[PDB]
């Protein structure tokens, strides 16, 4: 709600209930960070849901291809590694976080090379921005609908369960 | 500015009067052409040429219909059937008018080409008049007119016919009635 | 927006900025290894070095080694483990000849500033040039580094080892 | 506007096209692509301005209500008997006479010739497009000539736009409902 | 024949190379293609260079589909 980039034009500047409108510049620096965060863990969740679907070559074949099935089938010593490394990767995210000139969701340092942003650029991230939030709902409505229904989604849509 | 033709077209700019049978009927502006070595000076020699040859096949398919075929050739009345009866019996007759139309048109591509390039003969041209039926002008327009409206006629015509002889595999008349 | 642009505005390095050498996940995970972590001495840099030398060196020793076991055996386990030690022993070996013809300075980041401001009109090589200003590039720093090296890669070879054992055996 | 007065106008129509009420809801006279490029995909002349979206609609539906009344006719025609004083063309109604006729090979001749004018006419469309005076759907047909004394061809005009709506409508009830008033669903 | 249609020779219509590849910048490459078709429409050798190793490579891949699908009888 800000010149901040992620605004598009179906909504622009969408704080229909004014989370932005009180908060300060570092308020408002968590909560990029946080829906940056959030959408790309939401995109490799959706492109996860569907390829583990149809294709599971890890494992021998097993592991059920409908997740959160798989969730309680890995070895879970392969689920501490990657939990050890994303906690690895999270570290490094909080020590850029101090460098100078840090940007919210910036862990490439882009605020090294682009000065004067062009509209290119603004219109790449909100990109990002607008396919890590249609990433966040669809991985919601994945994991709702198979908690509901118990098929998948490719075999949900399959059997016809819409 | 309005082609006579189609009053709701403006004049195609290439086509003002001089050519016989010219209403400005060119709704495509096809007569604007100026690539590929085709222009209106082509295009008109194509459609003249066209018209000669629909006007003899024309002129042929109804008189072989009608009068039959002369002597010692085959009968049918299917046109369109009855070229490959002449082929099998009579193929050398066949191979000398293609080879003689062959040169007649390799003769007729030179000549278009060089009446458009240096320009002193008009689209359609070949100087074929023995019985002297065109010297005098304000007659050579009329004939002009007749021959172009005749050739576009006969080559309706001559088109209707072979697809007729393809399809039905039988005589123009027979399909008539 | 250009993503590529000369090395700290001169255009006359044989290098370039670019968004793997200069950028701020490359910056952040380069400050946090142990070669460039602030707040560490020559023989921790070294020791923590060695420790993850040594504990990732074992692995293909006991794995592919003249004697592997696709079940666990402790000779296996052994010969794995010296070998990595002896290799471990080999660099370390490497790493005091190189210290050894490397370097001829006990404290660093002063000599060349006495040599800037009171006149290095000497040999030179060791009053003047001096390359680096780390407390590595000193023959004591090196000689530090080089024993936490080896002392590390011990340390980290016998517990990969460990390690390796306990995971065979209760798993 | 005259219709659907809680909304002003679209923005287009100013009332210079015939039988001109107002009656835009979706305000579809405003888009701003040029619908002869449908036709001719590129510029190709450099003095084609272009045309407006709402004479490409004013084109489109003067073809709509000519196509559509003259439909209604045949239809209606073809469920009283009328039929063509030649072989081939017995009773078969009109929610089958389509089918039969397509198979027997001059449904395809129709779509030939109507193609034949279409284009022309649709030559018509583009020189308008390029900026000639012509008007949309006016194609100078008057042969038996009701057409003069300007007062009865504005009249004229917007009775055939109105009547084209009608047969619309008409048009798409007789096909919905197999026809009612002369024939059975 | 379809991909034949496709740059602008003598109509309006098509499209030109050199629009094309002057569209194709990014971040990472500054200028991108500005040039090349100046290159590649003033110098011999430039063709001759992409034409020979695409060529080569097309020979190559000839080489492996013919005994691999054999197109031709008691071959
Ligand atoms: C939130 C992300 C996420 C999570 C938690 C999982 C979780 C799981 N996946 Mg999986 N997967 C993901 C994304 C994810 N996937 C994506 C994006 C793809 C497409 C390439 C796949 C393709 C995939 C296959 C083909 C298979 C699994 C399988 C599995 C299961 C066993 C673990 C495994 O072998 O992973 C394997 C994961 C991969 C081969 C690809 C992971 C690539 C990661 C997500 C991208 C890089 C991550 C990086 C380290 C951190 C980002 C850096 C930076 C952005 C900070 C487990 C339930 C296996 C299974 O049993 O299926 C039922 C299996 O066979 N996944
Ligand atoms: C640094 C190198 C390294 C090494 C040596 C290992 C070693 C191992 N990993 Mg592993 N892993 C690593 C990095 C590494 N990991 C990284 C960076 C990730 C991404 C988070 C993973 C994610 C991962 C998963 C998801 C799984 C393993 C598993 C395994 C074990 C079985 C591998 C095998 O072929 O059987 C010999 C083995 C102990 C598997 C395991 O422990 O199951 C028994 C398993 O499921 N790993
Ligand atoms: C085999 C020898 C031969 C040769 C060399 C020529 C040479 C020529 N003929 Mg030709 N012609 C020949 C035999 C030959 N003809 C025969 C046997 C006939 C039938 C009696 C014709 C009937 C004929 C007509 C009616 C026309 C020509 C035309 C031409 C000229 C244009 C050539 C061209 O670009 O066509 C390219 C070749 C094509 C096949 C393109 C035509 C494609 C159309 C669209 C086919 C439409 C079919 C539909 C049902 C050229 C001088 C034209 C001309 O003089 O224009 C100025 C012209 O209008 N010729
Ligand atoms: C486009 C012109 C054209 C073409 C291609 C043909 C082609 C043909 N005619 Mg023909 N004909 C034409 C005009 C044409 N005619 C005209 C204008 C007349 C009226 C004067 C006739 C009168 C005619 C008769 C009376 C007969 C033919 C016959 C034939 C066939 C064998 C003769 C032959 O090879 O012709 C080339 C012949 C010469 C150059 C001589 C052949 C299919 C014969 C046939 O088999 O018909 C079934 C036949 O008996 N034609
Ligand atoms: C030049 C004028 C002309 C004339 C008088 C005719 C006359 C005729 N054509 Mg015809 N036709 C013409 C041009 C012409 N065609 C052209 C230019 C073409 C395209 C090349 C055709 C293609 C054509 C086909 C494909 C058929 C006819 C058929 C017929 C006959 C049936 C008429 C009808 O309404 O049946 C309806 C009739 C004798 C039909 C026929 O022979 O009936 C048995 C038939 O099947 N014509
Ligand atoms: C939208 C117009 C339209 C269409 C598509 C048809 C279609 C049809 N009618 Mg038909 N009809 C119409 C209007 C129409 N009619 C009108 C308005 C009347 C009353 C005058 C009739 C009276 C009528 C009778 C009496 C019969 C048919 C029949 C038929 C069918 C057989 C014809 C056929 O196979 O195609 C042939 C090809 C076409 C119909 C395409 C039309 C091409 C025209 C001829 C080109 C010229 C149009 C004209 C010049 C427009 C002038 C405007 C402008 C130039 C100024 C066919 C389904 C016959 C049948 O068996 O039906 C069950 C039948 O017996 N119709
Ligand atoms: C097959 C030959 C042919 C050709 C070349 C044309 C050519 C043309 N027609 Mg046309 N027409 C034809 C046959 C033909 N007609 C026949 C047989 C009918 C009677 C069914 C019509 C009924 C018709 C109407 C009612 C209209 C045209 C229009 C047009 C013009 C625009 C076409 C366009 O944008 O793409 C057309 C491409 C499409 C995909 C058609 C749209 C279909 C809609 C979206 C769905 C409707 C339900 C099906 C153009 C001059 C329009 C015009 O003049 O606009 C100003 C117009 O309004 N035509
Ligand atoms: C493969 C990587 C790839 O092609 O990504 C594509 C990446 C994107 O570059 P640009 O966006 O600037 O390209 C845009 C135009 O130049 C189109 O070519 O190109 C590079 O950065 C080259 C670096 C090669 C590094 C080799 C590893
Ligand atoms: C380069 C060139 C010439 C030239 C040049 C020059 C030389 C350089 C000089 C100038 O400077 C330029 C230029 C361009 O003019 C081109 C040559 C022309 C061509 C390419 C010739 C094409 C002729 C094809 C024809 C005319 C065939 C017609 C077929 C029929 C079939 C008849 C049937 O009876 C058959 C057989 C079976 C029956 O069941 C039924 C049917 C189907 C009706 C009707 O007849
Ligand atoms: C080309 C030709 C015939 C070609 C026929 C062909 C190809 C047919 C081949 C086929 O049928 C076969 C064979 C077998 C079938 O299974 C296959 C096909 C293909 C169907 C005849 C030319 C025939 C050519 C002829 C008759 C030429 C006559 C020339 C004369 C009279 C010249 C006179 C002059 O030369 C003088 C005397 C003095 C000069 O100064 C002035 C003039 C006037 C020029
Ligand atoms: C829906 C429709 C029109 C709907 C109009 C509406 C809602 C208008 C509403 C309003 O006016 C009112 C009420 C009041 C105004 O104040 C407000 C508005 C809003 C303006 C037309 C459908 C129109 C639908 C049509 C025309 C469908 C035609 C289908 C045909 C002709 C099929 C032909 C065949 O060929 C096949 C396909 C197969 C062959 O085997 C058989 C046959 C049958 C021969």
């Amino acid at each position: 709600l800000d010149g901040m980039i992620g605004s598009s034009a179906p909504f622009k500047n969408f704080d229909p209930l004014g989370f932005a409108a009180k908060a300060d510049q570092k308020t408002l620096n968590k909560y990029r960070e946080s829906e940056l965060k959030h959408g790309r863990v939401a995109m490799l969740a959706v492109l996860g849901w569907i390829v583990q679907e149809f294709w599971h070559p890890l494992y021998d074949g097993k592991l059920s291809s409908n997740p959160l099935k798989a969730l309680t089938e890995v070895p879970l010593i392969g689920w501490a590694q990657i939990f050890v490394a994303i906690n690895v990767i999270e570290y490094l995210q909080n020590k850029i976080k101090e460098l100078p000139g840090y940007r919210p969701g910036d862990y490439l340092g882009t605020w090294e090379w682009v000065e004067q942003s062009d509209e290119g650029w603004d219109s790449y991230q909100t990109k990002e921005l607008n396919n890590g939030r249609l990433a966040m709902v669809a991985i919601a409505g994945l994991i709702v609908q198979d908690l509901i229904t118990g098929q998948a989604a490719l075999e949900q849509i399959t059997a016809g369960n819409t | 500015e309005r082609s006579k033709s189609l009053p709701f077209l403006m004049k195609p700019k290439n086509l003002d009067g001089s050519m016989a049978g010219d209403v400005g009927f060119d709704p495509l502006g096809l007569s604007e052409i100026n690539d590929v070595g085709v222009d209106l000076y082509w295009l008109r020699e194509a459609e003249l040429k066209h018209c000669r040859l629909g006007m003899m096949a024309a002129a042929g398919i109804l008189f072989v219909e009608i009068l039959g075929p002369a002597p010692g050739f085959p009968a049918g009345k299917s046109q369109m059937d009855v070229f490959w009866k002449v082929y099998a019996e009579k193929p050398s007759l066949i191979g000398a008018s293609l080879a003689a139309i062959a040169i007649l048109e390799v003769i007729s591509g030179v000549a278009t080409t060089q009446g458009r390039q240096n320009g002193d003969r008009a689209p359609g041209d070949y100087n074929f008049d023995p019985l002297g039926f065109g010297k005098d002008p304000a007659k050579f327009k009329d004939l002009q007119l007749k021959e172009v409206k005749n050739g576009r006629l006969a080559m309706i015509a001559a088109a209707g016919m072979i697809l007729q002889g393809v399809s039905t595999h039988q005589g123009a008349l027979e399909n008539l009635s | 927006v250009s993503f590529i642009k000369p090395y700290r505005q001169d255009p006359f390095v044989g290098h370039l900025a670019t968004p793997i050498t200069t950028s701020a996940f490359t910056r952040a995970y380069l400050k946090v290894l142990p070669a460039y972590r602030p707040g560490l001495t020559p023989l921790s840099r070294g020791a923590e070095i060695g420790f993850t030398h040594g504990y990732f060196l074992i692995g293909p020793f006991y794995t592919y080694g003249p004697l592997r076991s696709v079940e666990f055996s402790l000779t296996s386990l052994a010969a794995g483990l010296l070998a990595a030690i002896t290799l471990l022993l080999i660099l370390t070996v490497g790493l005091s000849i190189y210290g050894q013809v490397t370097y001829d300075v006990y404290d660093n980041a002063l000599i060349v500033k006495l040599v800037r401001q009171m006149v290095g009109s000497e040999r030179t090589q060791d009053l003047p040039q001096i390359k680096g200003t780390s407390e590595l590039d000193t023959v004591l720093g090196w000689q530090k580094f080089s024993e936490g090296f080896f002392s590390g890669g011990l340390i980290g070879s016998i517990v990969a080892a460990v390690g390796i054992a306990l995971y065979s055996t209760y798993l | 506007s005259k219709a659907v007065p809680f909304l002003e106008a679209p923005k287009a129509l100013d009332g210079s096209l015939p039988a001109d009420v107002g009656f835009d809801p979706l305000g579809l006279s405003d888009i701003g692509f040029d619908f002869t490029y449908l036709m001719v995909p590129t510029k190709w002349d450099e003095s084609r301005t272009g045309l407006s979206a709402l004479k490409w609609f004013r084109e489109a539906e003067i073809k709509h209500g000519r196509f559509a009344m003259l439909a209604v006719l045949g239809w209606v025609a073809v469920d009283m008997g009328l039929r063509l004083p030649v072989a081939k063309y017995a009773g078969y109604n009109a929610v089958q006479a389509h089918d039969v006729f397509v198979k027997s090979g001059d449904m395809t001749v129709g779509l030939l010739a109507i193609g034949f004018l279409e284009v022309v006419m649709g030559a018509a469309i583009y020189e308008m497009s390029k900026g000639s005076d012509r008007a949309a759907g006016e194609f100078s047909f008057d042969p038996l000539g009701l057409g003069k004394d300007p007062s009865k061809y504005a009249r004229y005009q917007v009775s055939e736009i109105k009547n084209g709506r009608l047969a619309m409508l008409a048009f798409g009830g007789i096909a919905t409902q197999a026809v009612l008033t002369n024939s059975g669903f | 024949i379809v991909a034949g249609h496709m740059y602008k020779t003598n109509w309006f219509l098509g499209h030109s190379i050199k629009t094309i590849l002057e569209a194709h910048k990014g971040p990472f490459t500054g200028e991108g293609h500005k040039g090349l078709y100046e290159v590649l429409t003033t110098s011999w050798h430039a063709q001759l260079a992409i034409n020979l190793a695409l060529f080569g490579s097309l020979s190559i891949i000839v080489a492996h589909h013919m005994y691999a699908m054999p197109p031709y009888p008691y071959i």
